[PDB]
């Protein structure tokens, strides 16, 4: 009896309105950050971990 | 009116082995004492549930397996009073309990696997709810405290696979208050 997975919102009217590029030191190539899934927000909000 | 097979006395006391159908519609297999059942056998319910076991005195007994109507399953030892000891149960949502048993409820030392997360509980049980002298096992966390109905309580501590040990106080039902002790291992 697995739970119903909530689908991601690839549309620009959701959490993925803005693409995000992450770089570690300037000059290094920019890393295309992935998109949001609601599973990746909740229960991911409950965890709290250093980068 | 049911029907039966296997050897029997002239009176009608079965003492052989074979299949059988009961008056209330369900079928089974097994051996026979003179007017009673024993042996490995297999039971089949109308609802699809099944039981294999010792069947001592026509009662749920011995090492065996029971498949319940809801898809959940058991393997382990049974006795006349739904007793006891080592066994394993698998739940409808792939979670698994492995440990001691008593009167069909979880009792004593045992392990419960949270298959959705992969974490495990390991501790004492009574009548199904949780108790202290227990240990949750997460991917990197270990508590190592006390429990009450369902939630942790009391002067427990969180142990980590880094070389640290954090003490705590679950003063409220689901909130921890921490102490200054962060000692190694």
């Amino acid at each position: 009896k697995a739970p119903q997975v909530i689908p991601k919102e690839e549309s620009r009217t959701g959490a993925n309105k803005y693409v995000y590029f992450v770089c570690n030191v300037p000059g290094r190539p920019w890393v295309r950050l992935p998109s949001v899934t609601p599973a990746q927000i909740v229960t991911a909000r409950k965890i709290k971990k250093f980068f | 009116l049911g029907e039966y097979e296997g050897e029997r006395n002239e009176v009608g006391e079965r003492h052989g082995h074979g299949k059988a159908r009961l008056p209330n519609g369900d079928t089974y297999e097994g051996s026979y004492e003179f007017g009673k059942r024993h042996g490995q056998g297999t039971y089949k319910f109308k609802n699809g549930a099944r039981y294999t076991g010792d069947y001592v005195k026509n009662k749920k007994h011995g090492q065996g397996t029971f498949i319940y109507p809801d898809g959940s399953r058991y393997e382990g030892e049974w006795a006349d009073d739904q007793r006891h000891g080592q066994g394993v149960y698998y739940y409808v949502n792939n979670d698994t309990y492995t440990g001691e048993w008593f009167n069909h409820q979880r009792h004593g030392q045992g392990t419960y696997l949270y298959a959705e997360t992969g974490s495990k509980y390991v501790g004492t049980w009574v009548h199904g709810q949780q108790e202290g002298a227990a240990e949750l096992i997460h991917l990197n966390h270990r508590y190592q405290g006390k429990f009450m109905n369902k939630n942790p309580v009391g002067p427990g501590k969180y142990v980590f696979d880094i070389g640290c040990e954090q003490h705590g106080e679950y003063r409220l039902t689901d909130t921890e208050r921490g102490e200054e002790e962060e000692e190694e291992e």
